[PDB]
């Protein structure tokens, strides 16, 4: 999604339809601001979400002792030196797929051999 | 079935988006597609 | 128805287928027719049969209930089935002082009972 | 140490996973309603919606969890400054406490004695109980959101 808010207010934006000129807007709903819309995606739900996988991942998460190492040479930098951890989403469904950070390069790679991944 | 992305385009026939949200919230919620309601994990025994 | 058937178928064609458608043609118608039925578609528706065909295989397998699968050991004897097949599973019933009740399946024919 | 005041603040999610207008609402001590948040960050001193949300959601990136705030932005809608916000608070009673004057004083003082106790029971630390009701909501929405 990603809204705006009102400059002048900072108040949030609700969204009008220009029925005139068939457009998209943002209107404010303590003063008189209105400016056209980004995206026309309004709403997402997503249920089925993947977002939270690879959460608190500071550069600092090598300086964790309780995380576990492994020897699997990296996609980008080829270092055999990586902390691992599980899908951060804590639901109940998930995947037992790992994701491995770079304790050089910091790129994070899976262990997923059923899909490819960017995160 | 054969496209890549399995999707479902949907309107309805001033004031708008919050009449959306509850089609929304009844398509999910309150639409049964297939089985009898209260029986869920159906397991096959031999 | 028618218408639706037609338509639608137509529507488808437109878607793609175309082509186829255209062739138608041519175719025849027848176818248608047828467608118407179926439807147708698959046839118607391709070349989707194939798919939408293979969707409803993963479809069965999602409908059969979980198989308890357990150890039989050839020195634990059922009543009836007069069969070394049982299976067992000890938990503590009583306390602390006589310890480790054991509870015994006839994996075949389906009795149950204890040792203390 | 000092009179010890066991008052426990709640911060409610109301609606259930698939329920549509989840709001969030929390019970505040010495008064009988649970207040939408909105208006006890107002009431606060946090005025504008956004500065409200950035008490509460840290990333602007964050779609999610902000998505999941707009109910609440709706609910406190109808409050728009600071005293409005304590007369809302100081309506709900106490047992009432009848006197416009009577009402607004009081919000003041629960906020300042009652409403989390620990940090301060000062006054002019209005800044430091609003980022942590805004820690406890970021709580309260990542638990929800099953991260
Ligand atoms: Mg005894
Ligand atoms: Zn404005
Ligand atoms: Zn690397
Ligand atoms: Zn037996």
């Amino acid at each position: 999604t990603t809204f705006r808010f009102c400059r002048d207010c900072n108040n949030m934006l609700y969204p009008r339809e220009d029925k005139e000129n068939n457009r998209l807007l943002f209107e404010c709903r303590t003063c008189s601001y209105v400016e056209e819309a980004g995206s026309p995606l309004v709403y997402r739900h997503e249920l089925i979400t993947n977002i939270g996988e690879t959460a608190g991942v500071v550069q600092d998460i090598g300086s964790d002792p309780t995380l576990p190492r492994s020897d699997r040479e990296c996609p980008k930098c080829h270092s055999r030196e990586n902390v691992f951890f599980q899908s951060q989403q804590r639901r109940k469904d998930t995947s037992m797929v790992l994701f491995f950070v770079c304790l050089s390069c910091s790129h994070i790679f899976t262990s997923d051999q059923k899909n490819k991944r960017t995160q | 079935d054969n496209d890549e992305k399995l999707i479902i385009r949907c309107r309805v026939v001033a004031e708008e988006d919050h009449m959306l949200k509850k089609i929304e919230n009844t398509m999910l919620e309150n639409i049964t597609l297939r089985g009898v309601e209260n029986i869920e994990r159906v397991v096959m025994m031999k | 128805a028618y218408k639706a058937r037609y338509r639608i178928i137509y529507s488808n064609v437109i878607s793609k287928n175309n082509p186829d458608l255209k062739h138608k043609i041519a175719n025849g118608d027848i176818t248608p027719e047828f467608l118407a039925t179926c439807d147708a578609k698959d046839l118607a528706p391709a070349p989707l049969k194939q798919k939408i065909e293979e969707i409803a295989k993963q479809n069965l397998y999602n409908a059969q209930g979980a198989t308890i699968e357990r150890s039989v050991t050839d020195r634990f004897t059922c009543g009836k089935c007069k069969e070394k097949k049982v299976s067992y599973y000890q938990l503590q019933t009583r306390s602390a002082d006589e310890p480790l009740t054991t509870f015994c399946t006839c994996e075949a024919c389906g009795n149950r009972w204890k040792f203390s | 140490k000092g009179s010890r005041f066991i008052s426990t603040l709640q911060v409610k999610l109301y609606g259930r996973e698939g329920s549509s207008a989840r709001t969030i609402k929390a019970t505040l001590p010495y008064i009988k309603q649970d207040i939408p948040i909105v208006i006890i960050f107002r009431a606060l001193g946090i005025i504008p919606d956004g500065e409200i949300l950035e008490h509460i959601c840290y990333d602007v990136n964050d779609w999610q969890m902000l998505e999941m705030l707009k109910p609440c932005v709706e609910d406190g809608f109808v409050i728009q400054d600071r005293e409005t916000a304590l007369d809302f608070i100081g309506r709900r009673g106490t047992a009432l406490g009848i006197k416009k004057e009577k009402r607004i004083q009081y919000a003041k003082d629960i906020l300042q004695k009652e409403f989390l106790p620990h940090i301060t029971q000062l006054e002019g630390f209005e800044s430091r109980k609003a980022f942590f009701l805004g820690y406890m909501i970021n709580r309260l929405l990542l638990c929800a959101l099953d991260r």
